[PDB]
């Protein structure tokens, strides 16, 4: 079980990367509007 | 109050009573998000007013 | 369609709630009325039949026939 | 245990289809911030790098020029992108004032083949040299040495050979077909007399393959008695510009005019001189021979009988075109409903006929 | 004979509209589009055709027997 936990932690923290490019992303467009 | 004019240009408000109506032919507003009915005040009295064409909401005033 | 009101600028569209919609149409689904009502102009109650209410009953039938049915 | 790297693979599905999202907003929002432009006309070409043009937004300015402007496309007359800061010409746009595909229409080639058009084939043949053979290789009249025609009359029973001889011409050649009936320029209303030919001329001048039909031209003409004008406002001004587009500076020479009328004798005789209409095609009236091509087309497409008899129905039939025969073909299914077959009975469109001729002669 | 459509776009803008929403669905027998007027001073044969408004039904005063039930 310790195999697909390796390549998780790398998807796990690219989700971050776009939740928090888009989280700047969530407020620009809605101060554009 | 007597109101013969009313404007608004460039106000941010909410939704719900939100008016910002130009009643002049030129840079005509609208009123979107849902239906609302204030027949007494608006939202400021005032400068909130309907004139000739009817927009939305406004009816009541 | 949502634009700046200086720069006149076409950013988002919006939803429709005042389209200018000409009020005082009437709109009335499935009204009552029967034809025995108005007497006298059954000589143009079939062509009413025949050019409307017939075609518009089943469209199947004309289309295996290649026709097209008359809309009015 | 090994189960689970399905959900691996799950998730990284939702990582690349997210990121691909999350792609076009910001793609989006940097759109934002993008500045657009006014839009005009060039009213006076006063020099090279300068132009009077007219705004949408107000009255006549005079602007210069920005980027990308090409004086060889651009001149008096070409809409323009309008500068608001610095009164510049950003961009390049073809001329267009009013539309051009709702007034007047416009489709890509033709729409009806040659197949409508048949039994014409005489005049058809000598059509195609005088349209078709001029448009694609000028050099057979340059050797023989007459110059090519500009107008040509299709004239005939009205409905009866205007719309099946209008759309076969730009369906042979391969021109865009031009629709600009002449109900759309002589009215009560005032104005509405030279800006309609000024921007068709535009048009066939921006888009060489193409070709100009018309139609109703007996309602703007007449010749009155000197061609002057009494309650003629809109009818003098249309005829006088019809013959300086042609015969002026700047003809249309991919581009053919045609009108479409009952006789020639409702044009004015200015148009028909030489170097305005040099052809007048009549179209006949078919007869019970004529209409037996007719039947065959339109009611020969649709279901029918193996032992249908074009004959029968041809007798009672008068002054039948192509467009009208339609309504001939649709109420004769409508008798053969009640007997449910899927053909059309003989009999059915011979009584058919009467019911068409309550509006149809 | 007048081309004040072009004066009036509210009149030419209605008509152009109408010829695209008519033939929109062809096949469809749920597309149906009349009308009804005084009379007809002006002939189209745009609109003249099989899915659009052509045979004319007039509509005279109503007769004898016609009048007894509309009376009742």
């Amino acid at each position: 079980i310790r195999i697909f936990r390796s390549e998780l932690q790398r998807l796990s923290h690219e989700n971050n990367v776009m939740l928090e490019k888009i989280k700047d992303n969530k407020e620009k467009i809605k101060n554009n509007r | 109050h007597p109101l013969q004019v009313a404007r608004c240009t460039k106000i941010i408000k909410g939704e719900d009573a939100k008016y910002v109506i130009n009643l002049k032919q030129i840079a005509k507003f609208v009123v979107g998000l849902g239906e609302r009915v204030s027949p007494t005040d608006i939202e400021e009295g005032m400068r909130v007013g309907v004139d000739r064409s009817k927009y939305n909401i406004e009816l009541p005033l | 369609v949502g634009v700046n009101k200086d720069s006149y600028l076409i950013l988002d569209t919006l939803p429709s709630e005042f389209d200018s919609r000409v009020k005082a149409m009437e709109v009335d689904e499935k009204p009552t009325e029967t034809y025995s009502d108005v007497g006298g102009l059954d000589k143009q109650i079939e062509e009413l039949v025949e050019a409307i209410v017939l075609p518009m009953k089943r469209a199947d039938k004309f289309k295996d026939m290649g026709i097209r049915a008359p809309k009015g | 245990h090994r189960r689970y790297d399905d959900q691996l693979k799950q998730r990284r599905q939702n990582i690349r289809d997210l990121e691909k999202l999350y792609d076009k907003t910001e793609n989006d929002i940097k759109a934002l911030q993008s500045i657009g432009q006014l839009i005009g006309e060039v009213m006076k070409e006063l020099s090279e790098e300068k132009y009077i043009v007219k705004a949408s937004s107000g009255p006549r300015y005079i602007v210069g020029v920005r980027n990308s402007v090409d004086r060889s496309k651009l001149k008096k007359g070409v809409r323009v992108t309008l500068d608001i800061t610095t009164l510049t010409i950003m961009r390049i746009l073809p001329r267009e004032t009013d539309p051009l595909v709702y007034n007047m229409t416009s489709f890509e080639q033709g729409e009806i083949t040659f197949d409508g058009i048949g039994g014409l084939t005489e005049q058809i043949r000598e059509l195609r040299e005088v349209i078709e053979l001029p448009l694609k290789n000028p050099e057979i009249f340059q050797r023989v040495g007459i110059k090519p025609p500009k107008g040509v009359l299709l004239y005939g029973p009205p409905g009866t050979g205007k719309t099946l001889l209008a759309k076969a011409v730009a369906a042979t050649i391969g021109a865009n077909f031009i629709f600009s009936p002449a109900s759309g320029i002589v009215d009560k209303y005032i104005g509405e007399s030279a800006r309609i030919i000024r921007e068709m001329f535009a048009y066939a001048k921006e888009h060489e393959p193409c070709i100009i039909f018309m139609d109703e031209v007996d309602a703007i003409g007449g010749r009155r008695f000197s061609e002057g004008t009494s309650a003629d406002r809109e009818i003098q001004r249309t005829l006088m510009e019809l013959l300086t587009q042609m015969d002026g500076f700047d003809n249309l020479g991919q581009t053919k005019i045609i009108m479409a009328t009952n006789r020639p004798d409702t044009l004015d005789p200015a148009l028909l001189r030489p170097g305005r209409l040099d052809r007048k095609v009549e179209i006949p009236l078919p007869n019970e021979a004529g209409r037996l091509e007719i039947f065959k087309i339109h009611t020969a497409k649709v279901k029918k009988t193996g032992e249908f008899d074009f004959e029968a129905a041809v007798k009672m039939s008068d002054g039948f075109n192509g467009a009208d025969i339609r309504n001939c073909a649709t109420e004769a299914g409508f008798f053969a409903i009640r007997d449910d077959r899927d053909h059309i009975n003989p009999d059915d469109l011979m009584k058919a006929v009467r019911k068409v001729a309550e509006v149809k002669k | 004979f007048d081309s004040e459509k072009s004066g009036d776009r509210e009149v030419q803008r209605t008509m152009l509209e109408l010829l695209n929403q008519l033939d929109g669905f062809s096949s469809d027998d749920r597309v149906k589009v009349l009308a009804a007027t005084n009379r007809v001073d002006v002939l189209d044969p745009a609109l003249l055709r099989s899915g659009r408004l052509d045979r004319k039904i007039e509509f005279p005063l109503p007769s004898e027997d016609s009048r007894a039930q509309i009376l009742q």
